[PDB]
């Protein structure tokens, strides 16, 4: 008996902007 | 102005102010000034125009 645990891949999206002048 | 138990009269003062308009703006947006992070020579700074 051997019991294991795999990591497994996975993604969340993420957008970004900018902000001219901060303002 | 008079009394009578069958007749009144009341006379009414009243001024008003009138606004006149030069323009009108209707489609607006507030500001606000969120500004940057800036790490200088060891110290945190917040920066602003
Ligand atoms: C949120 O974004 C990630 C971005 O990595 C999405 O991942 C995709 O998912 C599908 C399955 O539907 C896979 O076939 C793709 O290979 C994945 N890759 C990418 C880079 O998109 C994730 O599924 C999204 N989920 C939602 C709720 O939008």
């Amino acid at each position: 008996s051997l019991r294991m645990q795999h990591p497994v891949p996975k993604y969340v999206e993420v957008n970004m902007t900018s902000i001219p002048q901060g303002v | 102005t008079h009394s009578s138990p069958t007749a009144t009269a009341w006379e009414i003062g009243l001024y008003y102010e009138l606004v006149i308009p030069k323009h009108i703006y209707l489609n607006n947006w507030n500001v606000v000034n969120i500004g940057h992070l800036v790490k200088s020579a060891g110290q945190l700074t917040h920066v602003t125009i």
